[PDB]
């Protein structure tokens, strides 16, 4: 599992890939990762995998709870508040990780949520196993306030570390890009694997399989 | 502290046909969750007929051949002969029993020609135990390539299918595809296979680019 | 068996009919850092050379046999020199023997090396892991550096002098930020036809900006 | 982790070290550890960033109510017995160990260190695994009643041999002095961190 | 220690150690021996005592087993080391195979002592 | 460990209009099997229903669960549940007992209540919600079920296709399997009728 | 181990088991009744920890008379099991959990007669025979071999015999002294209790 | 694993199955657990496997050593005893050897049981493996002490069928072995699955 | 863990040893006899870890057998225990300790018949009456109610009975089939072997 | 335990601390560290102190050995690598550090850390657990080309600062000194320690 995120000049970015696995295999590779809390809010899970999906919805009920009450913009660092207050009742023991980003009123904040509880405020991290890889390139060539365009490239050559750099990371990657006019989605930006073909394929007619009893019924 | 061995991943299968036989495996060389390099060839050529992949630690690898291979040329240059790929095998077992007390973590499989021309597969173990087979596995990946094997080559769980005895177009494509299947679930395989294939003139070696993650 | 002057990471690439081989001069005791001045890099005859990670004690034990071993030849003079393979190919021997006699060297070594226009470049761990590839790092380099590193190698797989160390500059220079055991000063070794050329301790110019863009 | 405060008339210098590091590994290479209990109080995190977070928190809160009762701004000794008796309930849960810096109107400038959930004043005090290597270093070069730059660049000296001497340490230095018009920050860039004996 | 090789070969090509050996054979009293049909029996003669020595020491058939028994002739000397450590084979025999003792596989095991003595140095 | 303990397999492939479910029928405590009258799949109502795996202490507890929790939202609304409510039923289910976890890794097959959609999921003792258009597979031969569901998946299948395939899956998978065995059950719920077939399997 | 073994006929089940209870080195007493009478159609038995055995039953066996005195009709076997399975998961993550392994034997009124199979983790299967402890080894390897569902009751006792004196031919404990229940449409009768004239 | 062996009038029959598996998942299921050792000798495998080749392979140079030596076709009873011998040198290093004896000399079809300390028996009927405790019981119902060669298969086979049945690390097909005075003929290979709807229905 | 059991009267020896070697939950070879010989009047029997039992008997019995081809005669029963104990004792802290508790019975001219009780760490005793195993507890402890110095060979194992029926009533363990020997002046006399039918 | 050395111009100069620590209970609060290797070659004992003392005369023997063949003082590499020699040796079964300092007629003053079985060259070196907090005082106090007084400046008022944290460290200096002259020696009592800040 590899996510990071940038922030650009108008706005965040928040990259992860769609891989899935039990520490051996792949269980999914299209699996998604990056979820929806609020219009102008995502977050994106890493660790136990559940353990971010539980988290991020008892956080985005409690929003729309706020929002249609107060009818008002929801707060970025709000939401990172609920998240790390609701993870230290917890102790730590959830190995649930998260990364915080979008756009509020005042500007674009990303934060990212430790299991512990631990925060940071910052342009760009990573997490999971292939956050090491994934962070080299964004240390040497990042730049202050980059445009969306060269954020978006460099979020391309980012993800490719964590990819061919670490196993436990792989498959896709869905682009997410905010900025202050609405919400926008992008999936599979780029295809890191070309061999997605095969040289064999196995079809078989009906009354391959030789099935003992049976029963039909019908609705 | 200090573990004696630690697992590398890797897979090798090899299959053998009628009067041939395929060694197939990848390159990727791992630990852990930590990537090596993807050039790692585990098939190592003894003789003309001998090539020997071996699936494990790697560091282990190296010194069985080098060993085998100065139990090699001592038994040439003594025995005026070469061995044959069946006793290389007896050879190793004997190897690895003198090691028991600190056993070689390894997957060994042998191939190449028997005395009668046939393809042999002989598959070792860490603690030494040999046996033959036509199809064998080793490493992460050999758990999620045998239903496949027990299909192609096996020939299992059909109704009233005919037994076509294997081919060597039919298997750079069952033995390309399972390791094309097995490197995208599996994280230990893939960035590159190499496929070695002996035949009654000799080793006939080439290489196929597998998904690069 | 004792934490003794652990080491740093160790980093080298391949170029053109030469390698490129650096490493920081820190010595580290446990988690603190207490020599800041030692000599990671030892020139072997002209063409090979040896740098190491892990144990610096255990490391010069190993490196005064092979200069020993050196001597043999250059006494017999017998036209011939050692080729970084053999030396490679002695050195994960020998170092195999310390794991079966459970009291095993802990080090991470890189062997460069240029024999007739062939530079070769080599790896070896404490385990007896050996291979060949054009770039090689070790510890948490192989977590930082080694994924720059085949993004480059990708676009240019053959490179001169020129890149490469001027690369070798970026490599650590990111290893200040998220290596936390690295240090400032460095050595550089260039092996080259003309034999093992090894300048002296430099530095690197980094760009901490990061945070004052933290109370935006 | 090294953190670093000092004591003198005008105000307090309070440093510490923007690395954090988990295990062997660095969780973020800049990360301020100064965050502020209540308007002119701050706080040095040490231990676990974790819990200190979460201790910040619980702080600031108790802090809001009981500065709203008494329409003053609470003392700095009143937020120590905050911290401290919320540390020794949780002493066996929370490992984290804070060192408590801030200035009043009437008390002046006040570090206390709240480690294993203790309470005592120091002229200067310092914590974490870096902290540790500085001892003698201080020792010979404090005097009472420096001045304040001095006093900034007595803290901007010591944090940065640290770093260097420190593994687990390093990054780029933070400054905190609290005057009575308000509280000074400071971040020190790597290339200017004082140069000391390299070899 | 003491090594050199003691028996060595004549410009005739015979031994002069073992032939002077076969020798004291010949010098010794003299035994004999036969295969029964369904028994065996052994013999040797006694050189004539006075009204002095006691039988029990100087009998000179002996036994190797229940199995197996044994006569020498020669000198009295190197008769008994042999006789101790075939007993010796003999219970190691049945310690390492429960199956009881051969008399050729004893038998061998002796004679391959007397040839160790030949070629052994200092022996 | 606790998961291998008590065995057991499930398989769910998504056809074109139709999908289909199967599991083994094998019970036993380690070595030792018992029974093939264990029964791990268990009708939901029209159009939808759910395997489970791992050991067999919650798998019928959390069935009688199930239908409790969905006799209440039967009859309080006018209309039957649709599968993707139930995903999340079954995640909140086992999400409560997080810090107590029970052992299974329940999956649901089916088809839109409404006409022909199919879905499929799986989960573990995390509970997290999986969705693929292709298979789902999950128990202790899990590794050797992706070997034939990647190679054997067609992207559109009628109810013929359907059945061979995940069949033959099953078949294969299970043979390296010593812990799974015992026959196989398959479901198949085709538009207008469901249908139940009992496989032929190796006995082992 | 101690040792249990049911057999579900067409209209009938028999059960039997051993009724020496042992403890250390020794076996205390031979007599120990392990088949206990939990209504008039239903009986049941178990095994486990010493104490735990007659601790859990009488709770699963009185609380089926408090439902026949409500209704005036006793429960069906079917509604036993189920009862009795979610009542024993429930004391499993309790401070005390319960060994167990127990045989549920009834005649309904419509099904008839039933046997029902749970252990331990409390999973419930439903099967013609099931056996428990130790003997579950050397013992169920011969029912497969001489078993039919068709077979009579005669047979049943027959082979019954066969599976327990194996008991004393191979297995380490002695276990001589064996009992014999079983229920029909009439409801429940006993045997003679199964000895071993040594 | 499962290995089984008996002694009767007429010789002894050698049946185990062939599935040698690590942990839950099979390893193969074709493994050939029987050993050759002599014509007249057969030996097993049980616990490690290798552990069983190479002793017996050991015992089988010290079975051509004395027969190269004395030439006296050394007897099952010598056989074990040589087999205890070198197995109680290493005692207590970690082998773990489970296997049986067969062979035919002039006392008749000895069969023995040797373990890994060295413990050497002889009897009439055993078993051995994971999965042995299965076939005590099907295979101690009924006896007859001179056994119809056929029928002797057929409860050598029913007893393996049932047994891998039970246990799930017993199973593969079945091999069989018959014991004769001049020596041992292998009976059949054959799979467990389908012999299953003879006893079925 | 198997049962041995032995008795000295004034004129005899009588030993019995339980004839069953047992794995797990099953019988290996339920007659099997553990009554060594180590000569004509001295026996010997063990029990204890399977190999250790078979293995270490040996070593006692060549040697003993050696004895008395040098010498012309046997070992004196006392001598026995002797040169049993100081090889037991010897290999006790080497590096493999055997587990084995031993009864010695034989016969002198002068001491008579003689039985020598021993442990798995070579502590010899000289007692009329002794026992291995857990069924000591059940057994020993009526032989100490009937036992007399004067008592009879022939209410020996009229009284044995009494001991071995309790195995099978109260004690877990199966142990169907005794062996019973019986040692004296005129050398080995075997028994009956107990069984329950 | 605290030890120090260091490099100037005519020669080298090695302090030593008198306290013998194990456990919270000192055993000899009064010891002399110093273990002459030779006349003009001396050594300095660290860690476990019965270890160190056997080492130190299996070394001035080998040493003495061969100091006569040649009828001159070995030269102070030579002396390294005889304690490195046995120390890397018997290093697994030995706990002890020592720290080797000496002059000869050709290289001059020479220091060589022999901590843990290693081989450095140092202007100056530290060892022990006392020698852990100062780190930060010999960089900023050390500048080369220091007189034979003015070094042991720099090494008794490092020492003087060392003892005073170090709960393991304490008693009187023992100072040494060698020079193409001879050896020197100075011993500072604890009321003639110079004194540091103590509040």
């Amino acid at each position: 599992t590899t996510i990071a995120g940038l922030v650009f000049q108008d706005g965040v970015i928040l990259g992860a890939d769609t891989r899935a696995t039990n520490d051996s295999v792949v269980a999914d590779k299209i699996c998604e990762k990056i979820h929806f809390i609020a219009p102008k809010i995502y977050c994106c899970g890493a660790g136990v995998a559940a353990d971010a999906e539980m988290t991020t919805r008892m956080a985005a009920s409690n929003m729309e709870l706020h929002a249609l009450s107060t009818g008002r913009e929801c707060r970025v660092a709000t939401v990172t508040r609920m998240l790390r207050q609701t993870l230290f009742r917890y102790q730590g023991y959830v190995g649930a990780s998260l990364i915080v980003g979008g756009v509020d009123f005042t500007g674009p904040q990303l934060y990212s949520v430790h299991p512990h509880g631990s925060y940071s405020r910052l342009p760009f991290t990573a997490l999971g196993s292939g956050q090491d890889a994934a962070i080299a390139v964004l240390e040497d060539r990042f730049q202050p306030n980059m445009t969306l365009e060269a954020a978006q490239e460099l979020l391309v050559e980012a993800i490719t570390a964590g990819i061919l750099g670490d196993l436990g990371s792989g498959g896709n990657v869905d682009a997410c890009v905010i900025t202050a006019a609405g919400a926008k989605m992008l999936r599979a930006l780029s295809s890191p694997t070309k061999p997605i073909e095969r040289s064999s394929q196995y079809r078989f007619a009906p009354g391959t399989t030789p099935v003992l009893s049976q029963t039909v019924v019908p609705l | 502290r200090f573990s004696p061995y630690a697992f590398n991943g890797g897979t090798v299968l090899a299959i053998a046909g009628e009067d041939f036989s395929i060694v197939a495996s990848d390159t990727r060389l791992s630990e852990g969750f930590s990537i090596h390099t993807r050039d790692s060839p585990k098939c190592y050529k003894l003789t003309d007929k001998t090539v020997i992949g071996c699936s494990g630690f790697h560091g282990d690898c190296l010194t069985l051949t080098k060993i085998i291979e100065a139990r090699l040329k001592m038994y040439k240059h003594s025995n005026n002969k070469a061995m044959t790929t069946g006793a290389i095998a007896a050879m190793l077992s004997t190897i690895l029993y003198s090691r028991r007390f600190f056993p070689y973590y390894v997957y060994n499989i042998i191939g190449g020609l028997d005395e009668e021309g046939k393809g042999a597969v002989y598959s070792f173990d860490p603690v030494g135990s040999y046996q033959r087979d036509s199809f064998k596995a080793g490493g992460s990946a050999s758990a999620m390539l045998q239903p496949l094997l027990d299909n192609q080559v096996g020939f299992k769980n059909m109704q009233n299918v005919e037994h076509v005895p294997l081919s060597l177009d039919r298997a750079m494509r069952l033995v390309k595809d399972v390791f094309i299947s097995a490197a995208e679930r599996d994280v230990y395989t893939g960035d590159a296979l190499k496929v070695c294939i002996v035949t009654k003139e000799g080793i006939r070696g080439e290489t196929v680019p597998l998904r690069k993650d | 068996q004792n934490p003794m002057v652990t080491g740093t990471s160790v980093l080298g690439l391949k170029f053109e009919g030469g390698v490129v081989i650096a490493a920081d001069m820190l010595g580290s005791y446990g988690s603190l850092a207490r020599f800041r001045n030692i000599s990671r890099i030892m020139r072997v005859n002209n063409s090979t050379m040896l740098g190491a990670s892990g144990d610096y004690a255990d490391f010069q034990y190993l490196k005064q046999v092979l200069g020993q071993m050196v001597i043999d030849e250059e006494l017999l003079g017998d036209g011939h020199s050692y080729s970084p393979k053999a030396i490679h190919s002695w050195l994960t021997r020998a170092m195999y023997s310390r794991r079966s006699k459970m009291n095993p060297l802990w080090n991470t070594m890189v062997i460069g090396g240029y024999a007739d226009g062939e530079s070769f470049l080599g790896y070896v761990d404490m385990l007896g892991v050996a291979y060949e590839a054009p770039s090689l790092a070790t510890g948490y380099g192989a977590y930082l550096a080694q994924p720059l590193l085949r993004e480059v190698l990708e676009k240019q797989p053959v490179l001169s002098q020129t890149e490469a160390r001027e690369l070798v500059e970026r490599c650590m220079r990111v290893l200040y930020y998220r290596d936390a055991r690295s240090y400032n000063r460095f050595q550089i070794a260039t092996v080259t036809e003309k034999g093992v050329e090894i300048e002296g301790p430099l530095s690197a110019e980094t760009n901490w900006d990061i945070a004052h863009m933290i109370s935006g | 982790t090294t953190i670093m405060a000092v004591e003198f008339d005008g105000g307090v210098v309070v440093g510490s070290d923007s690395r954090v590091s988990a295990g062997e590994a660095v969780v973020n290479r800049v990360f301020d550890k100064l965050s502020p209990l209540h308007q002119h109080i701050y706080c040095a995190l040490s231990g676990s960033a974790a819990d200190a977070q979460a201790i910040a928190d619980m702080a600031a809160y108790q802090l809001e109510l009981h500065g709203m009762e008494l329409e003053e701004p609470p003392l700095v000794l009143a937020a120590a017995n905050v911290v401290r008796n919320i540390t020794y309930k949780y002493r066996e849960d929370l490992s984290a160990h804070l060192m408590v810096a801030g200035w009043d109107q009437r008390e002046g400038g006040q570090v206390y260190g709240t480690m294993s959930g203790m309470l005592i004043r120091q002229p200067f005090a310092i914590g974490g695994s870096g902290s540790t290597y500085i001892y003698g270093y201080v020792d010979a070069a404090y005097k009472p009643g420096m001045s304040p730059e001095e006093c900034r660049r007595f803290t901007t000296n010591a944090i940065a041999l640290a770093m260097k001497r420190d593994g687990s340490s390093g990054g780029v230095i933070y400054l905190a002095t609290i005057t009575g018009a308000g509280v000074d920050h400071r971040v020190i860039l790597g290339d200017e961190l004082p140069r000391f004996y390299d070899e | 220690s003491y090594d050199r090789a003691i028996t060595v070969f004549s410009p005739d090509g015979h031994l002069f150690q073992v032939e002077y050996a076969q020798e004291a054979v010949k010098k010794g009293s003299t035994a004999v021996g036969v295969r029964g049909k369904d028994i065996v029996v052994l013999g040797v003669e006694k050189k004539s005592v006075a009204k002095l020595q006691d039988e029990r020491t100087v009998r000179k058939i002996c036994a190797l087993d229940d199995n197996v028994c044994m006569a020498f002739a020669g000198l009295t000397a190197d008769a008994r080391i042999v006789i101790n450590r075939a007993r010796v084979e003999c219970q190691s025999h049945r310690l390492t195979v429960e199956d009881p003792v051969t008399v050729e596989y004893i038998t061998r095991y002796i004679a391959s002592l007397k040839q160790r003595y030949t070629q052994s140095n200092g022996r | 460990s606790i998961m291998s303990y008590n065995g057991g397999a499930v398989m769910a492939m998504k056809g074109k209009n139709c999908v289909a479910i199967a599991a083994d029928r094998r019970f036993g405590i380690q070595a030792q099997m018992v029974t093939t009258d264990f029964q791990k799949i268990f009708p939901m109502g029209d159009r939808l229903y759910i395997g489970l795996a791992g050991l067999a202490t919650d798998v019928q507890t959390v069935a009688q669960r199930l239908k409790f929790r969905l006799n209440l939202y039967e009859l309080k609304e006018g209309r039957q549940i649709k599968p993707y409510t139930l995903m999340s039923m079954v995640a909140n289910l086992l999400y409560e007992k997080r810090f107590g976890p029970y052992y299974t890794e329940p999956v649901i097959a089916g088809l839109d209540p409404k006409t022909f959609k199919p879905f499929i999921c799986s989960l573990d003792l995390i509970g997290c919600p999986m969705v693929t258009d292709d298979f789902v597979v999950s128990g202790t031969c899990t590794e050797q079920m992706y070997g034939m569901c990647e190679s054997l998946w067609e992207p559109n299948m009628d109810p013929e296709h359907l059945f061979e395939t995940i069949s033959q899956a099953m078949l294969n998978a299970v043979d390296r399997d010593a812990v799974s065995g015992m026959g196989v059950i398959v479901h198949i719920i085709e538009k207008d009728k469901i249908t139940t077939r009992t496989l032929k399997a190796r006995m082992d | 181990m101690e040792y249990l073994i049911g057999i579900q006929g067409p209209d009938y089940v028999l059960v039997a088991s051993d009724r020496v209870a042992a403890s250390n080195i020794v076996q205390m007493k031979d007599d120990h009744d392990k088949m206990f009478k939990m209504s008039e159609k239903i009986l049941l038995l178990c095994v486990g920890e010493a104490g735990d055995t007659v601790q859990f039953a009488e709770y699963i066996q009185k609380n089926v008379q408090l439902y026949k005195m409500r209704n005036g009709y006793e429960l069906s076997p079917t509604a036993a099991a189920n009862f009795t399975r979610r009542n024993l998961a429930d004391y499993l993550r309790s401070r005390t959990p319960y060994h167990v392994n127990l045989l549920l034997a009834g005649y309904d009124e419509h099904e008839g007669p039933a046997l029902y199979y749970m252990d331990y983790l409390a999973a419930l299967a439903k099967a013609p025979f099931a056996a428990h402890g130790y003997g579950a080894f050397l013992t169920l390897s011969i029912l497969d071999r001489y078993y039919t569902p068709t077979i009579s009751r005669e047979k049943a006792v027959e082979l019954l015999r066969k599976c327990l004196e194996e008991l004393q031919k191979r297995f380490i404990l002695n276990l001589p002294t064996f009992s014999v229940r079983i229920i029909d449409r009439n409801g429940i009768h006993d045997l003679d209790n199964i000895s071993f004239p040594k | 694993t499962t290995t089984l062996a008996f002694k009767f009038q007429h010789g002894v029959i050698v049946a185990v199955d062939s599935r040698a598996s690590a942990g839950n998942y099979i390893a193969t299921l074709k493994v050939n657990k029987v050993i050759e050792i002599n014509p007249y000798l057969l030996g097993t495998m049980s616990g490690c496997a290798a552990d069983c080749l190479y002793w017996e392979r050991l015992l089988a140079k010290e079975c051509r050593l004395y027969y190269l030596r004395n030439g006296e076709r050394i007897s099952v009873s010598a056989a074990s005893k040589l087999l205890s011998n070198m197995m109680c040198q290493y005692r207590g290093m970690g082998l773990s050897m489970g296997s049986m004896i067969c062979g035919w000399d002039k006392k008749g079809p000895g069969l023995y049981y040797v373990d890994e300390n060295g413990t050497r028996l002889s009897g009439n009927m055993f078993s051995t493996g994971s999965g042995n405790s299965h076939a005590y019981g099907v295979m101690d119902s009924g006896y007859r002490p001179d056994l119809s060669i056929e029928e002797a298969y057929d409860l050598g086979r029913r007893a393996i069928v049932h047994a891998t049945h039970r246990d799930s690390y017993s199973g593969g097909v079945v091999n069989m072995y018959h014991m004769k005075e001049d020596g041992w003929v292998k009976v059949e290979s054959t799979d467990v699955s389908d012999l299953m709807h003879q006893y079925r229905e």
